[PDB]
RNA sequence: GAAACUGCGAAUGGCUCAUUAAAUCAGUUAUCGUUUAUUUGAUAGUUCCUUUACUACAUGGAUAUCUGUGGUAAUUCUAGAG
RNA sequence: UUCAUAAUAACUUUUCGAAUCGCAUGGCCUUGUGCUGGCGAUGGUUCAUUCAAAUUUCUGCCCUAUCAACUUUCGAUGGUAGGAUAGUGGCCUACCAUGGUUUCAACGGGUAACGGGGAAUAAGGGUUCGAUUCCGGAGAGGGAGCCUGAGAAACGGCUACCA
């Protein structure tokens, strides 16, 4: 499904739409408030440090 | 309900006002202020109804907004500020100054005052208290606090006013044989002497009091505010003078005096 | 919630006065504050008028005070000696008003030894003079002097903490001393 | 000057008569028994804590509206960063 | 009056005592940009006043004895203390006393009863009506509970349960 991934200092931030189930399910039983790694998520994402914070159902 | 109320029904409205029964559901509620809601007069009531400096409620608003109206030296733009008893409210366009005083009738009076007299106000007490810093105030029943009173400025007795600045001019002890203006609903804008304080432990001070024609009557104190000593009074009061003749005697002058 | 009203007590007579209106904020009366002596804790509460109305929660210490000398100090409260309405405040160890209490007494030792510096229990060349002048002034009754001696003072604690927030109260001297001991004697 | 926070207002008016029979309500008092924004009158050299080199000619970081990043089948639903 | 108010003693999770804003640009030179000062706004303290607010005094209601006793275990009546409340109080709690009302209708029931102002009728005395333009009181489908707020037990606020 979607992600919402935003730069602070730029302010550049965009749409990530994601069918691959693999890469999402790096996600799941995080809870909000914790840092992810840019590897698993994907390989357009490599070397970049996420932080997840905030979600929608 | 549910806390105080904002609207006055036109009937409900205090009749001295002498409010049109049609023409509006409502009346003008007279706002919080120095004097009490039926004692009162909003302007609204003053300046359309009884001088008609304003053809409707939008001029006096606009009247008070510009703003040669002041009520007792300041301004006023509210178009229902209680504008009571004693009240020197000063148009200064026209230089049309007017006291605010009952006709013998009760229903208040146009009394087209001097510069010069308006100017001060006469004001009663009430209090007599001290306050912090141990400071002993008065203050008036016709509105105003005044600090550092003569000791011997009482209840019940009046104070004139300098009112501009406000302060103590002078003042005019409670006694027998003291002329004595009256604000009490039937006796309300009679004039007379007193005669008789009756005490009274709890139950209202009354006081007796006979006019020019020596007519006695009796009122509550509360209801009566010392104008001066006889002969002389501090204000000058309209045509009638507090005397308040007899039914058939207004018919009879009314229909002497036809002067086409 | 806890209402004040009139409207229920069915009446006078007898007749169960039915409930005309539901009941009204102006009749109120929130829960019972009963404040501990355990870690001194205050929450305000909105009461009518706005006015901050502090609800003194598990108080500590409270400035009780003196009748003979006219004094009080930053003084530690020990625990709810005894309450004459209900004992059931004297073992939950609440403090309320008019609760006979025991009085740190350390401050009331610091400050009498400056006072008049005799000394309750058992320099300088021109204060001698001060402390000559005063002291044998008030010799103190027995009781007060004992309980100086044991570190704990009897109070009677005179301020409303569900209301004040304060929990400042008044040292027992003379007769209302004399009469709350025997109680004392008659609960132990 | 849109937007927004702050302020204030929304406890007024309006409708209705179910309850309710010493209750309501009318006059009568009282509050030396109380709260009262507003109202118009009043008004705070003492915050210092030993007194030979100290923020005061101005202390702090947030949060909103915004910038986008979005969800939803819906809604005057609003989550994250700057 | 234990009032106003003033003192001695302190406290206190030490409230308040403007790190706020728009128009006006004056007065002395120790010639700095120095020190100074006008007309207003809001705010802010308790005292006042007003709008009010809660209680509360007295007296006053429609029918029913085919309601004669009722209230008091589960506050009834009083007291002492507290608790609460803005505050008075059986408003609540403890311990105590046994009161309280009643044929001058207590209590109970009924009301196709909201109270009053008033309305119709209309010699006098009255009867019946008053949902309804004003004044009170209640209610916002029920019954609860509460946030904010000076003021709400708000419902063109919210929480819930029932319908
Ligand atoms: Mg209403
Ligand atoms: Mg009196
Ligand atoms: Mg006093
Ligand atoms: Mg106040
Ligand atoms: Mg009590
Ligand atoms: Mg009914
Ligand atoms: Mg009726
Ligand atoms: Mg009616
Ligand atoms: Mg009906
Ligand atoms: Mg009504
Ligand atoms: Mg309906
Ligand atoms: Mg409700
Ligand atoms: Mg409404
Ligand atoms: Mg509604």
């Amino acid at each position: 499904m979607k992600l919402n991934i935003s730069y602070p200092i730029n302010g550049t931030q965009k749409c990530i739409e994601i069918d691959d189930e693999h890469r999402v399910r790096v996600f799941y039983d995080k809870r909000i408030g914790q840092e992810v790694d840019g590897e698993s998520v994907g390989d357009e994402f490599k070397g970049y440090v996420f932080k997840i914070a905030g979600g929608n159902d | 309900a549910r806390g105080p109320k904002k609207h006055l029904k036109r009937l409900a409205a205090p009749h001295h006002w002498m409010l049109d029964k049609l023409s509006g559901c409502y009346a003008p509620r007279p706002s919080a202020g120095p004097h009490k809601l039926r004692e009162s007069l909003p302007l609204i009531v003053f300046l359309r109804n009884r001088l008609k400096y304003a053809l409707n409620g939008r001029e006096v608003k606009a009247i008070l907004m510009q703003r040669h109206v002041k009520v007792d030296g300041k301004v006023r733009t509210d178009t229902t500020f209680p504008a009571g008893f004693m009240d020197v409210i000063t148009l200064e366009a026209t230089n049309e100054n007017f006291r605010l005083v009952y006709d013998v009738k009760g229903r208040f009076a146009v009394h087209r005052i001097t510069d010069e007299e308006a100017s001060y106000k006469l004001a009663k007490v009430k209090k007599v208290q001290l306050g912090k810093k141990g400071i002993p105030y008065v203050v008036t029943h016709d509105g105003r606090t005044i600090r550092y009173p003569d000791p011997n400025i009482k209840v019940n007795d009046t104070v004139k006013v300098d009112l501009a600045t406000g302060t103590i001019t002078d003042f005019i002890k409670f006694d027998t044989g003291k002329l004595v203006y009256v604000t009490g609903g039937r006796n309300l804008g009679r004039v007379g002497t007193i005669v008789h304080r009756e005490r009274h432990e709890g139950g209202f001070d009354l006081v007796h009091i006979k006019d020019s024609l020596e007519n006695t009557f009796v009122t509550r104190l509360n209801n009566v505010f010392v104008i001066g000593e006889p002969g002389r009074p501090w204000i000058s009061l309209p045509k009638g003078k507090g005397i308040k003749l007899t039914i058939s005697e207004e018919r009879d002058r009314r229909r002497a005096q036809h002067g086409l | 919630g806890i209402s004040r009203d009139s409207r229920h007590k069915r009446a006078a007579t007898g007749a169960k006065r039915a409930q005309f209106r539901k009941k009204r904020k102006f009749e109120l009366g929130r829960q019972a504050a009963n404040t501990k002596i355990g870690t001194k804790r205050i929450h305000p509460v909105r009461t009518r008028g706005g006015n901050q109305k502090f609800r003194a929660l598990r108080i500590e210490t409270g400035n009780f005070s003196w009748a003979s000398e006219g004094v009080a100090r930053k003084t530690r409260i020990t625990g709810v000696v005894y309450h004459p309405s209900n004992n059931e405040l004297v073992r939950t160890n609440t403090l309320t008003k008019a609760a006979i209490v025991q009085i740190d007494a350390t401050p009331f030792r610091q400050w009498y030894e400056s006072h008049y510096g005799q000394s309750l229990g058992k320099t300088s060349k021109n204060t001698e003079r001060k402390w000559a002048a005063r002291a044998a002034e008030a010799k103190i009754e027995h009781a007060v002097d004992s309980q100086f001696g044991a570190g704990r003072l009897y109070a009677a604690i005179s301020s409303r903490p569900g209301q004040s927030g304060r929990c400042d109260g008044y040292i027992l001297e003379g007769e209302e001393l004399a009469f709350y001991l025997r109680r004392l004697t008659a609960k132990k």
